[PDB]
C-alpha cells in the first residue's frame, strides 16, 4: 500500500461527514513531585462514527455522578500530532455531552504517519 | 401495645442512583419483648411501687420493664438481698 493511497482514503472518509472539533489538551508536568497542568487548545477536522455496541455505565457516589459510554470512535488526518497518556488528556465539546479521547491508534505506512484512528468516550 | 425508643440513625445518608432516590434509616428499639405480666412476688417492690404511684401519680412497673410502658413512669426493682440472723428470735 502506498502512502498517497492511504492519505487520499483518510481525507475522503473525513470529508464525507466532517465535523470541526476544538480539542483541548491538559498535559500534566512533574514539578516538585506534583503536577503542574498546562492547558492548550487545538483544532482539527474530524469524522465521528460508531465502533462498539457498548452499554452506558454510571458511576454515582459521594464525589458526584457521571455516565459514560464507549461506543464512538474517531478518525482524524495527519494535520496535528496527538498523544494520550496517564499524564495527558484530550477532550472536546460535542453537543451531546463532551467527548473524551480514550486511546489513539496511529496509522503509519513505512514508518511515516498519515492519520490517527482514534477512540472516544462520551461523558454525559 | 408497645413503645418504640429512639436510638439513632443509619451509618450514612445513602444515595441510590438506580432507584433515583435518597434514603436514611432511623433506628428504633423496643424493650422487654417476653414480659407481659407486670407483677411481682417481691413484697418490698410491690410496697414501694404502690408508694411511688400514690406519691407521684405516675405508673410504677415493678421488678422489670414491660413493652408498652407509658412515659413518664417509674420502675422499682431489687438488685441485692442480704439476710442476717441477728439474734435467736430476730432476723
Amino acid at each position: 500500500i502506498n502512502i498517497d493511497r492511504r492519505r487520499k482514503d483518510i481525507i475522503r472518509t473525513i470529508n464525507i461527514n466532517p465535523t470541526n472539533i476544538t480539542i483541548t489538551s491538559i498535559k500534566k508536568t512533574e514539578i516538585d513531585g506534583a503536577f503542574e497542568e498546562t492547558e492548550t487548545e487545538i483544532k482539527c477536522v474530524v469524522r465521528i462514527f460508531n465502533e462498539k455496541t457498548a452499554e452506558k455505565q454510571i458511576s454515582s457516589e459521594k464525589q458526584g455522578t457521571f455516565s459514560s459510554i464507549r461506543t464512538y470512535g474517531m478518525l482524524v488526518s495527519n494535520d496535528v500530532i496527538l498523544e494520550v497518556n496517564s499524564r495527558d488528556s484530550l477532550e472536546f465539546e460535542c453537543i451531546y455531552g463532551r467527548m473524551k479521547i480514550v486511546n489513539i491508534y496511529p496509522q503509519i505506512v513505512k514508518g511515516e504517519l498519515c492519520g490517527y484512528q482514534c477512540s472516544l468516550e462520551r461523558i454525559d | 401495645a408497645f413503645t418504640c425508643i429512639y436510638k439513632g440513625t443509619s451509618e450514612n445518608d445513602i444515595v441510590v442512583e438506580e432507584w433515583d432516590a435518597i434514603a436514611r434509616g432511623i433506628r428504633f428499639s423496643v424493650i422487654a419483648l417476653e414480659d407481659k405480666e407486670d407483677t411481682t412476688n417481691d413484697r418490698w417492690v410491690e410496697a414501694l411501687s404502690r408508694h411511688t404511684k400514690d406519691l407521684l401519680e405516675i405508673e410504677s412497673y415493678k421488678d422489670n420493664w414491660k413493652k408498652n410502658f407509658i412515659a413518664p413512669c417509674a420502675l422499682w426493682r431489687t438488685t441485692h438481698i442480704e439476710n442476717k440472723r441477728i439474734n435467736y428470735h430476730l432476723i
